[PDB]
Formats: structure tokens, sequence, C-alpha cells
RNA sequence: GCGUGAGCGAAAGUUUGAAAAGCACUUUGGAAAGAGAGUGACAUAGACCUGAAGUCGUGACAAUAAUGGAAGUACCUCCAUUUCGCCAAAACCAGCCUCUACUGAGCAAGAACGAGGUCAUGGUUUUGGCGGAAAUGGGGUGCCCCCACCCGUCUUGAAACACGGACCAAGGAGUCAAACAGACGCGCAAGGGAGAAGAUAUCAGUACUUCUCUCGUACUGAAAGGGAGAUUGUGGUGUGCACACUUGCCCAACAC
RNA sequence: CCAAAGCAAGGUAUUAAGGCACCAAGUGGGCCUUCUUCGGUAAGCGGAGCAGGCGAUGCGGAAUGAACCGCUUAGGGAUAUGUGGC
RNA sequence: AGCCCUUCCGAUGUAGAUGUGGCGUGGAGGUAAGGACGAAGCUGAUGGCGUGAGCCUCAGAUGGACCAGCCUCUAGUGCAGAUCU
RNA sequence: GGCCAGCGAUCCUUUGCGUAUGAACAAAUCAUACCAGAGGUGUCAGAAUAAUUACCACAGGGAUAACUGGCUUAUCCUUCGAUGU
């Protein structure tokens, strides 16, 4: 179970980056890069993600329904409480963070093309 | 169950169900234990000559001399002469305990637990998170435990197992190996050990037949059901490597270390420990409906603040009254 | 030298213990002897009286 | 492993836990066990108070292996008995057989209360135990 | 700027981490502790602390001991009660002297190939502190047992031998090494 | 020391008053703070321990 | 607002070339440090820790994060008012051209950007 | 190299550079050398990688027993951060603090009103000042006032007229083995474990196993020797978690 | 036990977490002082009893002081003190 | 770099004991990453972080090619003092 | 036993006492063992021990003399990796 799978790649793995004490995931599946069980969606059995896709926003769901294939356990959609409605679809408890982080995408997407766009 | 994808395309041949081993418990500490005690026995003994520093004649000066009692090397005419000597402070003298030949250098692990612990670390092969988790690139691998058609040891020239390794999705975490080597850090380069490169993928063949092609590809090590090696199931001593296991290596899998009610048939009694827990993911017996049933449902001053005191006295505002006057 | 300074400090550290209480090494053994064996047939006896009655409380119990 | 030594922990504390008076020498005391009938007289004594003298008859060359009778008691008989051809086992009925030799047990010293009858086949027995093996109806047969 | 005198030594010693490196023993504490926080059971109470404790001090307990601890328990149980639980927190072994046992409902870390069949031999069950929580949350008609340490060979060592009121055992290699004429020898009894 | 006038009485239990709770030094503040350290009927005021500390 | 911005410094640092300023506890009965005589220098202890919750944060208000690569810029996306990616040392200016213009895309910040 | 000798016995990395391309030629010098020039990507790579400390020279700068601590301030800052927010001041609320009675004029005596203080107290802003620079922080140097006995050491006692202490660099001291023990981790458990060795597959490793052996399950006696259940089951009793039931059973454990 | 069934024996104020085990170190030159003494002509002397200290501990104070006085000690601020002062 | 918050009590200390997701060193199994757009090393009114051991960054008008992180393993592992060499 | 002091390990010897061992077997002898005394360690918890060194030596000691200051009227406080009578 992931309660002990947790217990397993707590201590080191290659997402965790225990760099000057301070500890952040490399998983591409946390929402926050905080190493907690909560977040370390690698290692859970549902997980969701809300990474942009190329000025999209990118929702990467696992329910676990695929459970171990990796090549077909991740689904994504592209599409603001609504990329939250689909997380929670999955996840309720992500949801919360993965509005915000769904969010955070956003201004970053906005931010980013004035930032592009004024490299010229 | 388990289907085996053919090396030749995507498409699988037929499924397995999991060998018990798969189901076994996962012990990351044994395997450490394990695996820590086990590298020490690929260890080789070194040691100082018996005679280094010692090899001169020298005797202290004695007390009376303005130096120090450390023996000081005889004779003259040279730079070594009246030079301190023998004592693990001095130039040319001897190291403070000299290494010895006979240091113990190797380990005893009980027959068990160097058997507890392949059981635990091809248990923890069959688990993503943990295969992802020690550095595998798994993201194209068709399923996980990767079992293989039978015939792709069967193959002779390297690149028709090149096409295979592609075919199986292995090649990203074969990539990562080659992009992986460089030069060694530090003082191992001149020992011989100068290329380090990550561990890939462990291809398990049925038996010793079926190497050739996949020999010389870099980044692919190859295992053999019949001595699967734990200092290659957890590299590191880390749990959780990915492997390629062939049809015929992967049916015979509980022939080779049994179920939790049948013995292992060529490990002798041995047979896959218990799981300490039946249900090992305790935050689910916590949430559940049989747990839940059970569980258990500004002022300092008081005598000079006067709200604090009307607080603790509420008779005193129908005393204060009665101060008037 | 002979002096017990510190002593008493160094003794009520972990306090004087107090002695042990009576209903503990209470040995006999030692006792005047013919006291003593008569009272080994008595406390044979009340085992004998012990299990007799846990047989009884049993046979009792089956209704 | 040298990371675990408390010589390292104390590496900067300059006397290694032996103290910056009554400083660690060597043998402050003699090599090994000197003095044991001296300065740590009080030490033996407490201790190990049998250790010095002399006690009994020698055996000049002694032979462990004519010596050797391990002993099985009554009560672990059942180490012995399959689980399987012990499973009915009435006293008027036939019994287990129990080789002791090929068990690696010379002796059967009668313990613990056996109630499942056996054959037990060995070297020697306890007064008490061909007695309680009898009295569950199984038999001792001697062999050597 | 106070008197401490006698408050240090107040202080206790107590587990308060398991030392074991056994990740399921983690998830076990993991359980009990939760459960002995949120339930106000004393059972979980006792589960967890003792899951906390020593290998050594979680000494093991022969399926002899639980039959007979266990027999002697349910004999006076009015009719219609079904017997305790019988958990431990160590491993439970298996006893050649006891081979027939009553159908035990054992709940241990960890049991014996041997104590596993013979408790299933007798049609009980041999489960784990994971159902023990899914069926006794509480310590309900649970009966825990520990397993015994006063026979272990480590105590037999305690004291000197030499000293007049004990029995310790002396350490020695060579068992007539240290042997004594009867005459030489402390007197075996004495008073405290 | 001497006779704490009753005064003396109520400016110490009500300035410097401070219960022990669960071994806690807790600071008067409450009558319920009271009521809850003394599970006596007799004692629920600051009122009720200022008179029987006087 | 640091307890103490003084580095707790060796005792007699300052006369001997050779030892480095770096702390080392003194010892020795006589050490007028150790026994803490009050014209003397201090010793560290528990007392000096800093306030808990301003603890590491540099006066940018961000708790540095090393950083390496452009990928690790993604760790610090979505905690970029909480954590400030310091580039290691030894990444090349090529790379750094690379995590800068990107840090600078995500709106995390960076130490030596 | 040393010693009559037996014998003792060093230091030394030619690690310039890719290559010698190892500085031709001009110029001063008797020369060594210097100034140019040249080679090379670099010659502060020049017969030499790196190029520390300490020491010294020099320039500039601050300055006027040592060191040191504390705190400021003066000046400087190739530093950090922040701002285009920083310094202030006032207010409000809270907190907090300070500032009759009896008696025969006194006390052993109780509050009240009123007002003040305060953010190195909490919460509420307001208002101004500053904004290539400002601002806070750090750093450096000096000063001021103040504090401050050289460290290590054995010792009851060290600033000692007690020992060791010129500088710096590199080195330097609880190690290895083995036999026990306790503790802690792991494995299995009335068993545990192998060792030597073998057989195999592929690499002094891993995998595998026979036969044994060994510690243990039984102890005791000098020894011959003998060798432990109770009246389908805790030998009893006392005290004894948990659970059960409103006392039972008691685990372990101690005691008898 | 008694002559005996009765006797004997075993059985139906304030405060404060108590006890037990295991392993192990350092230590085993002490010193001063309080009071009490003993020896010594006397000592900054030898010896003890008691307790407290220094040792191992600063800080504040007695100008100065190992042990006197006050107070004993995380990093800081306000307040108020202690011995000592003005 | 404690899951968060709340409250309470403690904090000296030689010899000594113990703790430490404590520091740091050479090496190893792993992982992850870096480097001729300049590795290590060294220099540093380079600041920053940490009670601290220390780490990190900046700058070299230093260097010239290796190498930090993290978990596990290991040790010939940390020096002002030995009339130390 | 004569109140209370009047006495002593291990090894060994020796004496007694009631079977045991001398291990291929057996008896006798011898020896050993158990067991209980005795022989003694008076340095009395128990090595079996003469001087000398100014020719002397080493490891230390100011734990300890002379000496050197102090105190007192001898102590042993400083100093024995040296303070010139
Ligand atoms: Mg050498
Ligand atoms: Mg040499
Ligand atoms: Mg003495
Ligand atoms: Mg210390
Ligand atoms: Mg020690
Ligand atoms: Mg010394
Ligand atoms: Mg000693
Ligand atoms: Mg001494
Ligand atoms: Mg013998
Ligand atoms: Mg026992
Ligand atoms: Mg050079
Ligand atoms: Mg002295
Ligand atoms: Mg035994
Ligand atoms: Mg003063
Ligand atoms: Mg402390
Ligand atoms: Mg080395
Ligand atoms: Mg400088
Ligand atoms: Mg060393
Ligand atoms: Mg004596
Ligand atoms: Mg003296």
């Amino acid at each position: 179970s992931t309660d002990l799978q947790w217990l397993l790649v707590r201590q080191n793995s290659k997402f965790l980056q225990k760099r000057n004490g301070i500890r952040l995931s490399s998983d591409p599946f946390n929402n926050n890069a905080n190493w907690t069980k909560r977040h370390a969606g690698f290692l859970n059995t549902k997980a969701a993600v809300v990474k942009t896709k190329g000025d999209r926003i990118l929702v990467t769901t696992k329910d676990g329904k695929a459970g171990n294939k990796p090549k077909s356990m991740y689904k994504k959609a592209v599409m603001a409480s609504v990329v939250s409605k689909a997380v929670a679809a999955v996840r309720p408890d992500l949801a919360s963070i993965a509005s915000r982080r769904a969010r955070k995408m956003a201004s970053t997407l906005e931010h980013m093309k004035k930032v592009r766009a004024a490299r010229k | 169950s388990v289907s085996v994808y053919s090396a030749s395309e995507d498409k699988v041949v037929g499924t397995c169900p999991l060998p018990a081993v798969f189901t076994a418990p996962i012990r990351h500490d044994i395997v450490q234990f394990v695996h820590t005690n086990m590298a020490k026995n690929s260890r080789q003994a070194y040691a100082v000559n018996r005679l280094s520093g010692m090899n001169h004649s020298a005797e202290s000066w004695g007390t009376g001399r303005a130096v120090a009692r450390i023996p000081r090397i005889g004779g003259g005419g040279t730079s070594t002469s009246g030079a301190g000597a023998f004592g693990n402070m001095c130039r040319g003298g001897r190291m403070f305990a000299p290494t010895k030949i006979f240091r113990r250098w190797h380990r005893k692990i009980n027959l068990h637990q160097k058997r507890f612990a392949v059981v635990s670390a091809l248990a923890a092969s069959s688990v993503p998170a943990l295969v992802m988790s020690r550095g595998h690139k798994i993201e194209n691998v068709a399923e996980v435990p990767l079992v293989v058609e039978d015939a792709v040891q069967g193959y002779e020239k390297t690149k028709e197992a090149m096409a295979f390794l592609k075919a199986i999705g292995a090649v990203d975490d074969v990539n990562r190996v080659n992009d992986s080597r460089e030069i060694r850090a530090g003082r191992g380069k001149m020992r011989n050990r100068r290329y380090v490169a990550r561990r890939g993928p462990m291809l398990v063949m049925p038996d010793n037949k079926g190497t050739r092609a996949f020999r010389n590809i870099f980044g692919l090590d190859l295992a053999n059901v019949n001595a699967l090696n734990l200092l290659h199931l957890a590299p590191g001593g880390h749990v959780g490597r990915f492997v390629v296991w062939t049809k015929g290596a992967f049916e015979k899998l509980d022939s080779i270390f049994g179920t939790f009610t049948k013995a292992s048939a060529v490990k002798k009694g041995f047979m896959l420990p218990a799981p300490m827990l039946t249900n090992t993911d305790v935050t689910r017996i916590m949430q559940s409906e049989e747990v839940r049933r059970v569980l258990k449902p500004q002022p300092t001053n008081g005598f000079r603040n006067r709200r604090l005191r009307l607080r603790l006295n509420p008779f005193q505002k129908k005393e204060s009254a009665m101060v008037k006057g | 030298n002979h002096t017990n300074h510190n002593q008493s400090r160094k003794n009520h550290r972990n306090g004087i213990k107090r002695a042990l209480p009576m209903y503990l090494h209470n040995s006999k053994r030692g006792s005047w002897l013919p006291a003593l064996i008569n009272a080994r047939r008595v406390r044979k006896n009340n085992q004998k009286a012990a299990v007799k009655a846990r047989r009884e409380r049993l046979a009792a119990h089956k209704a | 492993p040298t990371r675990f030594k408390k010589t390292r922990h104390q590496r900067g504390s300059t006397f290694c836990g032996y103290g910056r008076v009554g400083k660690h020498r060597k043998h402050p005391s003699g090599r090994g066990n000197a003095g044991g009938q001296h300065h740590h007289r009080i030490n033996f004594d407490k201790y190990h108070p049998g250790y010095f003298g002399k006690c009994g008859m020698n055996h000049y060359h002694l032979k462990k292996n004519p010596l050797w009778k391990p002993t099985i008691n009554l009560n672990n008989l059942a180490k012995l008995i399959a689980k399987d051809e012990a499973l009915k086992a009435k006293k008027g009925e036939t019994l287990p057989v129990v080789d002791l030799l090929a068990n690696g047990y010379s002796k059967l010293l009668g313990n613990g209360h056996l109630q499942t009858p056996c054959i037990v086949k060995a070297r020697w027995v306890s007064k008490l135990a061909d007695k309680k093996i009898r009295k569950a109806g199984g038999a001792v047969v001697l062999q050597a | 700027g106070v008197d401490l005198t006698g408050v240090q030594k107040k202080k206790r010693v107590v587990r308060h981490h398991t030392y074991s490196t056994n990740p399921y023993i983690k998830l076990l504490i993991k359980l009990y502790k939760f459960l002995a926080q949120r339930t106000n059971s004393a059972f979980n109470k006792l589960v967890h602390q003792r899951l906390l404790k020593s290998r050594s001090n979680r000494a093991p307990i022969s399926l002899s001991r639980i039959a007979v601890c266990m027999k002697r328990k349910s004999v006076w149980l009015e009719k219609g009660k079904k017997a305790p639980i019988a958990v431990i927190v160590g491993d439970v072994l298996d006893d050649v002297r006891m081979a027939r046992i009553p159908a035990l409902r054992v709940c241990a870390l960890r049991f014996s190939k041997s104590a596993r069949e013979r408790i299933t031999g007798a049609g009980g069950e041999c489960l784990t502190f994971d159902q023990l929580a899914m069926v006794a949350p509480t310590g309900k008609n649970t009966f825990l047992l520990r397993g015994r340490k006063s026979g272990r060979e480590s105590v037999k060592h305690f004291g000197a031998a030499g000293v007049p009121g004990s029995h310790a055992k002396p350490f020695t290699s060579n068992r007539g090494k240290e042997r004594q004429r009867s005459s030489a020898r402390r007197r075996a009894f004495r008073h405290k | 020391y001497g006779y704490p006038s009753l005064r003396t009485v109520r400016m110490m239990v009500y300035k410097r008053g401070h219960l022990k709770i669960n071994g806690q030094r807790v600071k008067i503040v409450n009558n319920q703070m009271i009521e809850s350290k003394y599970n006596n009927e007799n004692i629920v005021c600051a009122e009720d321990i200022v008179n029987q500390i006087y | 607002v640091k307890k103490r911005t003084k580095r707790f410094t060796r005792h007699k640092c300052e006369l001997f070339p050779q030892l480095s300023s770096s702390w080392r506890k003194p010892r020795g009965e006589d050490s007028p440090v150790r026994r803490r005589y009050k014209g003397q220098k201090a010793m560290p202890n528990k007392g000096y820790g800093s306030d808990r919750k301003t603890k590491y944060i540099t006066p940018s208000g961000f708790k540095n994060f090393p950083i390496h690569n452009v990928q690790d810029l993604y760790m610090l996306l979505m905690q970029n008012r909480k954590y400030a990616g310091v580039i290691s040392h030894t990444v090349g200016a090529k790379s750094r051209k690379a995590i800068v213009r990107k840090a600078h895309e995500l709106d995390v910040r960076l130490i030596n950007g």
C-alpha cells in the first residue's frame, strides 16, 4: 500500500530534493513540490496535477483504475475552478491546492506572455 | 495477473498470474542490512607493509638534549639523521595502527535474511512507484512487472535487442545510463573505477542460454532467475530496480522462491515470509467506518483590572456600589 | 585519612532507600523449626483445599 | 564502522573519556587476571567465587564420544513423531515408532505429561520415562 | 534560583519512538498511535506502548502458554460468551509440549511457522494487529498477554555469585572451572 | 510571614494567583478555570478560593 | 531581527594566524571563556537560536533553495513567494542564461540572477 | 652522503607547454642582467601546473603592552536587500504600570475619582520626512565610554616568581583482531547457525546443497551415576496490566 | 502449645508519582569555612564530627581575594530588589 | 527548514555519560546533477544562512579539468600546544 | 565451654570418616577424589628475600626533604622539565 511505499521512499528517492536542508519534490506530479505524503502523487493510488501545456493549462490525472501500467497509468486533459472540478474528480483533497496551482499556472502563463513578448 | 508483452511489438502475447513473491513483504531495512553486509564480500584486503616506517635504526636521544624524546634516526651525512622516527607523528615513520590483512573483510548473512532480502527487493520491483522512485525512467513501460516474450533471448545481433528495448519502452532508462556515464569524481578514477554510470534495467533471463545480443548493450544488466543477486536487485541498497522479466524467467519465479503457503522447490524449506500486516495500509483502516465508530467524538492583573475582577468576582460591582459613600 | 564529609550528602542523593515492606522477603528459614514444620503441614493443606475449592467453583459454573 | 565509535564523538574533548586527573594509562593493574588473589581479590570473590582451587577427580584423556548421551524428554517426543503420523495414536492401537539414535538422542528422560503413546526406541531411559511411557500405553524398546 | 533537589531523579526514561527499522512496525505504530489517542480505550494504549518496546522487552509467548492462560480465562466465561482474542505484542512460538490446543484466536506481531500451523490446525485464526484494529478497535474482549522473560538466560546472570544471598550464574565458558568444594562456597540462602 | 488581611488574600489570588492544572502553572482568568481544577461543589468562585485561604 | 549578529569566534584566534575564526568550545579549567568571566568572549548556546519563523529567511524574505538547472525552477513554481532559487556557483554562464530567462518567465525569485 | 668497521642512509615529481614554438633581433650593461620585440590561447606558463599560509617589499588609506568584550558613533564600503516602501511623529482601543473602617488625633486600615506613563506589549490606521539615489542590514577602519589577568597543564589552589608556548604549512594520537557481556537492530525460534567443503549457473561476488558439527531445548554429582507435569491441564498463595462482569481471569512480574 | 476444646499458625501536618533492573563511566590527593572539638608553645599547623561551600561557577558586592557577603547562571528588554552603597 | 497551533516548567557546570534527518573529511554502492560560457584548489571590508561545527552565494583583472547534492557503505576522518615530527 | 580479645584462605601435606575414580575388563596394592579436622602464612584477606653506591642511573615528584619566600614560634603553602651556597 501507499502507507508502506511512502514510508519507503520517504527517506530517499529520486524525487526528494533535500537541498540546504530544505526538502522539495522533483516529482512531476506533486503540485507544490512539498515532500509530503498528501502530495507525493507518483506514489499515491490516485493523483492529480495541473501543469501547463504550451499556453494551455494541462491537468494530468491518475485514477487508480489503471493500476500499475505506467505507459497509460496517467491520463492528460487540456483545459478556473473547473480545473479544480476535474482534479477533485480523482483526488478530492488535492482540489483546494489543485485550484490554486491551476490559478498560478494561469498567472504564470499570463506573466510569461508579458515576459516573452518583452524579450523582443 | 500480468500480461506478457511481445518483444516484437506492443501487443501482449498473453497473461500470467503474479508469482507470490511480488506480494511478499517489502522490507527495505533488510535489503539494506543484507546489501550492506553483502557488499563487503566483494571487498578485498588492503594493508600497509608489515614493517614500514619501522625499517630504521632509531633511538631516542634521551632527555637532557633539548629535543622531544621521539626516537631519532641515527648516523650522519644524511638529511634523515637525527630525524624523528617510528612514531605515527614523524615523517617516514609508522602509521598509527598499521592496517592488517586480517581485518574482517567479509560478512556472514543468515541464509534466510539473504533470502528475505531477495524476496523483498523483487517485491519492491513489482511496485512502479518504488521503481520509478529509485531512478528508472519507466514512463514508456507497458506495465510493471514487465514480463516479456520468451524468445527475447533468441536474439543474436545486438541491434535485434536494441529493437527489443525500444519496443518495451525500456530504452528511455537505457538512455538514462549512457548519458549518466562520466569520469568518476575523486580518487577512484585512478583505481580502475574511472567510469561510473547509473544502473539501468535488469533483464532477467529464464536460464543461461539467453545472453548474447544483450551483452555489450550498455546500461542493460542481465540477470538469471536461478541466481538473482540482491546487489543487483537493490543497487545502492535501495529497493526498486527496473526489471524486465522474461516470460520463462517469470513463470518459474514461484518455483524458485515459493509461496506464502508452498515451499520453494529449489530453496529447501524456504517459504515466503508472512506479512506482519494483513492489511498493509493503516491509513485506510483509520478512516474505516468500523474504526470511526469507536473514536472519541486579555487582562492579567485581576485585582486592579476592572473587567477581570468583575469576571472573577461577579458580585464586585454590587460591592463597588457599596463602596460609594 | 578518614573524613566522613560529603557522605550523608552523597547518601541522600538517592535518598536513604527505605527498608523493604514486611510483606515481601518474609522467608521463615532459620525460624524456630518446630513451628516452621507445622506451618508447612497447614500450608500444604491450604493448597489442597484451594485447588479443591476451584474444582468446586467450575463444577458449580457448569450451571 | 569507525563513524559510530565514541572515538569520533570525543574528537576535541582532550582526554577521551578517561579523565583529566587519573589519567588513562596502560595497565594500572596487571595484565589480564593479575592480582586475582590480591588487588582484584574483591572482584573474583564477588563474581567468580569458585575460580581458585581444585574440586574433583581428574579424568586423564577424556573421550567425550563414549560419554555422548544426549536426552529427549517425553514431553518433547512430538518433535520427532510426524504430526500426520501422530494424528491417531490410541494406546490400544498402532503407534508411531521413534528411533532416537536417528534423531540424535540417547537417553529418554521422563519429564512432562506425555499423553500420546509412542513406541520410543532409545539406548537409555529414565525410571520415570519408561513408567510414564507405559502408563500412556506406549513402550520404550531398548536399542543400542 | 530554584530548588531542584530531587526533581531530576524523578525524571523517567521512556521510549517515545520505536528503534525498529521494520517498516511494518511503523505502520503498526502509525495505527495504534492514532488509535490510542483517538480512542478512550486502555487496550490501544498498551498495544501502542508495547509496540514501541525493544525486542528484548517484547518477549515471545508459547502457544502453550496462551492455551493455558486462555482456557483458564475462558472457562469461567458465562455460556454464550465467545472467548477473548489473545493479543500479544511479540512473537508467538509453537510448543512441542502441548500437541493439541483449543481453537484459539491469537493476535500477534509474528508467528512461528509452527505456531501458525498448530493454531490453524485447531481451526483458530492467526490474525494480525491490522484486523485486530478492525475487529477490536478498542480492546473489546481482547486478552493481552506477555511472553516470559524471567527464565531468560541473561537474567540468570544478574547479581554476583559469591555474594551470599545470591544464586546468580557466574559468566564462564568453562563450567568446571569455577566449580568449588561445598565447604568453600557462599551461603546459599540469606534473608533480605 | 504574618497573618494576611483579606485584602492581601484578594490581591494574591486575583493578581498573582495560578492554579496547578495538569501540572501546568495556569494563571487564574476564569471561574470556569477554577471549577474545573477543583471538582468541588464548594470551590467554584475565585471568591471561594479567597475565603478558603483566609 | 537576529539575537546575535557577530560570529562566535574561537578564543584568541586574533593572536594566532593559523587558528581559524571558526568556533571551538574552550576547554581547560582555567579558560576565561568557558569559566565565562564577564569581559570574555561568549560561547554559542541554545539561547542564541534565532526566532523560528524568521529563521533561515534571507533579507529578501525568501528562504534560499539551491538550483542547478532549468528543471529545478519548477520545484519553486508553486512556492515562489516562499523559496528563492540560488543558482549553484558552478553552473555555467551558459546554463545560467537558460535558468535566468526561465526563472524570469516563471515568476520565481533568484538570489544570483 | 655518513661511519675504522659491523653498518646507517637520505632529499629529489623537471607535473613549462598541445607542441620548444624554449624569448631570434634591437637596446643598455664588463657581465649578470635590464628595456623593447617575439613565440604561445595564457611567460605574473621562462626550465617553469597550482602557487596557500606565514614573512617581506611597495602603493594607497585610516589612523594612534597589543588582543579582547559590549555598545555606539565617525568615515569607508568592488556587500546585501528594499524602495521609487524607509525614517519619523501623533492619536484609538486593549493590556500594563505608576500616581471607608476601626481606634483614641492615631492604626495593624479599605477602596474610589482623577490623571500620567508606556509598544522592547497587542491590535487600529493617520500624518509628515526621505525616495541616479535613498533606505535598512552586513562588512571595514578609528574613536569614545565601559568591561576585560596569557593560554594549555598537573593541582585544594594558576595571572602566577610552576611547567609547555616565535611564525606558518603538512603530518600527528582509542586502531585492528579475538573472546565475553549488557544494550539496541535484524532473521528464524524449541530450535538457531553454519564452518570446512562441494555442485553448479554466471565471477575472490550472487545463487545452491549434502553430511556433519556447533550453541540451545536438562539438570546434577568429585564420581560411578542418576535426571524433573497436575489431583487434555496456569502446582498453590500474595500483590499484580489489559479485558470481561458489575467480581472474575489475572498476562508479565515480583514475593512466599 | 495447653490436661483438654481455649491460645498460637495458615486458610476459606505539609509536600510529593512508588518501587525495581541492567550496563557503565569518572572518581578514590581534596580544600575552605560554620559550629564542635582532639593534638600542638603556635601557625596560612596535623586530626576528626556537623553542615555548607570551592573544586566544578560564574554574576553582583566587600577597593583587591578559589572557597566571605547576596545570588546562584539560555539570548535579550522593562520592573523591582539582595549584599553594598548614595 | 521541526505537520500546525496553544499553554506550562527547566536551562550554569570540571571529570564523565548520552543525544543529535548534528557539522565536516578521504573512499565506496545508489540517485540526481554540474563543468572549457571554466571543475577542484586557492584569494576575499562577497555578502547571506545556521546557536554552532559550518554551508551557500558573489568576486577573482585566480586556476585550468574535473566534480558538489542527497540516502547507504566505509575510514589511515577534523589538531595552537605533545622540550610533538 | 571458662560472656565479651586470644587468631587465618587457595595450593600442598597430613589425619579421620563412607563409598567413588584410576576411563579395554577385574580384584589387591598404590594414588586420587568427595567429606570433616589439622600443619600457616603475626606484613595476621596470606610472594619465599641482605647490604652498598660520593662512580652511580632512569621515570617522576614541590604529593616529599635540604634549599627559596610565607606562616609560626615547627608546618610543608610556592619551587625538584633547577630561583647558584
Ligand atoms: Mg611511511
Ligand atoms: Mg623517505
Ligand atoms: Mg586518599
Ligand atoms: Mg567535558
Ligand atoms: Mg569513560
Ligand atoms: Mg596530562
Ligand atoms: Mg584510573
Ligand atoms: Mg590519583
Ligand atoms: Mg579439571
Ligand atoms: Mg526456563
Ligand atoms: Mg608556477
Ligand atoms: Mg601543589
Ligand atoms: Mg541450561
Ligand atoms: Mg567587587
Ligand atoms: Mg548544560
Ligand atoms: Mg584514506
Ligand atoms: Mg582580512
Ligand atoms: Mg589520523
Ligand atoms: Mg593485610
Ligand atoms: Mg608541597
